[PDB]
């Protein structure tokens, strides 16, 4: 996705400056794609899935919990009229027969936040001002200042894991 | 099932990983090898796992069989006749069934 | 949500310059996504849902505490009359009838702290300042003055921590 | 509840000036709210409950443990005579008859600390300190002077947590 | 109850001043309630009880164990003759008869500490002492003077505990 | 794969000198193969595999998830024609025949990250920067400037480690 | 193996001194042998095996996975023709009747790395540089500069570890 761009980047921070160091566009755009992979989300268009169907089961789940709708569906290479499913809110579909044994294909077409929450913004920043400066390291003094930095939870810091865990399932 | 759990704290390689991953197998297996001695070196570890569902928790013998008798039951005829038994058995409960029933 | 806003986080704190600084107002606006996300509710107008129905049960409940009203419902594609249910304080539904099996459909309107409490107003206004002072370290040393912070729980401070898991399930 | 206000904050630390700082009225109103909402109360005029009917019991126990009185009681869709019950001095109610199964909605009218003890004054008292000096760090350092601040039991202080947990069912 | 008040508090620390300032005078209020309270004790003149009745028993536990006289009992809305029971030192109720099942009503009048001991004097006195004197901390270094505070044992400190357990459960 | 080269780690960081020192090109390669060879890739252009086939399996799992087609697959000395399976979204296959016992033989072209993602690229440049500057010890205190370093998973320091996990199974 | 030798050794570090010293290239063979030794690998030509054969096992492992052919192959003493078997890309052998029982003796030709990988030449010069720069104690200061080494894995440091292993089961 696209998260915060040299826009929102400025914004987050003060910089007067006429624009931002070359080093800062990498960070910003490595962040922008490290942040939409650890929520689960994957950027395309339509996925193509395989749902196990076994009978007296009539609720399948896609992938993508923001699913908008289902282009086709497709069991054991017959396909399937559009008034035999409702996709819900949720990924979860239903099916009103019994579907029998064998295979599922189906086509949906993903698409994840439109309106773009502000705390991946905030957490997407952050993460920018991480690599930017050097604050990766277990503890630092330049003379009598002295900083001891954040435990980390698989790697990120503690403020941008929460944010994430509070948006990890997308 | 699962036969050996192995631990390790490193990225091993994965094609040779999974290339010792059968060659293991295969060896230990006493139906096709001939090696029960193993020697872990460079760190890797063995976990002692356990077995979460087993298929003795599954005791389904006496449903059916209450299943099966209740069916009989319904219709009449008597569980010897099906089975078979004595001669006591045979023929009082030959008559019973078709008198009755 | 709206919890904060400038003239709140002015009179939590005291400022007297003419107006917020432009990395501010994102900090207060994910800040009010945050608490409002991590409370467990979802900014939205209606919901739908789905509650399974199993016979002998006249108890179901909807997701949401706050439920106003409930604006339709349908078992098994067939509507359900006002008068076989009726919304109590909670989200809690009670069935006159017996329900048959298979699924249910329920469309409410959801109404969440319309007096917004000043305990979530203050959990916010100290995020926003946890923020934007770089208090997210173990510890800090500028000359003479040393500051050794608080443990986190989750990422967020302690004292947000508890306002938040006050009001942690709505 | 209405714990503190400016009077009896004043009362407490003693301070000479006009006023109370803006922030200072927010923290006040913000202590009440987080006390009275630690406590287990909630602040209502009445309130409607489920309490289930299961025969041979006798003996039900209302949400509130300071009910004032029981306006109306129904079970099953039936009102019951206000001689077939009577509310002791607590929230406990007991049923001369044997109540039939299925379930049962009283409504009663709460009255909560009409004489407001002093214990919830002093704790909220010292909470407005605590948030109004940021005593919530776990050490500190100005120059000479270091103080190294208590155990946090759930985030709040321990004196603050004793004299709540002396108060906290209601 | 009334433990201190300011000619106690006085001869406790010695003080030349001639009046105890207005935030002392709430501390001392706020310690009288505190102590009474943790000790089990609850300031009422009369205290109504429902005490469940077993048949083959006849020692019944009255809930205040300073209970000066009962005057009067209700066994199953049936009134029992002052010759049939006899209260002993303790709340200790001993019944002549075999009592019927069903419940119980007892009224009593509570009486506690008519001559007041000096060790909860001196716990309320040292409790006033700890809230003014800001001795909540766990260390505090005031120039070359260092002082480092006892553990706690349910907040409270280890002495006015001791106290306390010594008559924690009147 | 080739991840960085000369251009991606001047715009990194921020070089104006003539060229890279002599040492820094090796490094360089030196990351973009072991990066390569971490997230469980191969550099081949096509690749032959033995997936043994069991009756009543029709789902085998290809060696590289980025399998763009196969070219040809033989069962025990057998072709098979091109309309009996076709290559989903990631390296499964399915059989539409019940595929007899033996061994497989199947011929498939690797294609891995034609759009190279800049979670890879940043990695890459930590590691690249790790290695010249030997920021590998767990402290170092250049007079007054003292730096202590992060923790190591398997070598690797965190940031690179939670990347790579975030692409380690292609 | 031969991984660096004087002009790599060169390339790593800068130098322009006319010619390495007379420790240097002790170090630099040593190291060369004791990766191709940790790595499982040994220098030679061709290597006679003794696999061992049961029956209903078509499925032998050759000791090195980097054999380029077999020469020949001898089964309880009689010679095998080429047609029966075929070496796939790994050790991996395959034979096509069914072997009978007893030993059996195989000469191959081994080939490893052919295009040398820059990792492990990157290994072998950090390893050549912690030999020639005492880096093999625990910690170090020489003055002012302090210098805090790493932890060790099996005696090499922590980043030679890792390599290796990556590489470690050739």
């Amino acid at each position: 996705m696209q998260i915060i761009t040299a826009e929102d980047y400025r914004l987050y921070g003060g910089l007067k400056r006429p624009e931002l160091e070359s080093g800062v566009e990498v960070m910003i755009t490595a962040a922008n794609a490290l942040i939409t992979s650890l929520l689960g989300m994957d950027d395309a268009d339509a996925v193509d899935q395989l749902i196990t169907t076994k009978p007296t089961r009539k609720k399948y789940f896609l992938s993508s919990p923001s699913a908008t709708s289902v282009t086709k569906m497709t069991i054991n290479d017959k396909e399937i009229d559009p008034e035999q499913y409702k996709l819900y809110s949720d990924g979860v579909i239903l099916l009103k027969f019994n579907p029998p044994e064998g295979y599922m294909d189906v086509e949906y077409t993903q698409g994840g936040f439109n309106p773009m929450p502000e705390d991946l913004k905030l957490a997407a920043c952050m993460l920018v001002d991480h690599w930017h400066k050097q604050d990766y390291r277990q503890a630092r003094t330049i003379g009598g200042e002295t900083v001891t930095f954040n435990n980390t939870k698989s790697g990120i810091p503690e403020h941008i894991r929460t944010i994430i865990e509070v948006y990890r399932r997308v | 099932v699962i036969g050996l759990i192995l631990e390790t704290d490193e990225i091993l390689n994965k094609k040779l990983r999974e290339r010792k991953q059968e060659e293991l197998q295969l060896d230990y297996n006493p139906s096709t090898g001939q090696s029960s001695v193993l020697i872990l070196d460079g760190g890797m570890k063995a976990k002692p796992y356990s077995q979460i569902s087993s298929f003795k928790d599954l005791d389904f013998k006496e449903d059916i069989e209450g299943f099966n008798k209740s069916i009989c039951l319904a219709f009449g005829v008597p569980q010897v006749l099906l089975d078979g038994g004595n001669n006591a058995n045979i023929r009082p409960n030959i008559e019973l069934f078709y008198y009755m029933t």
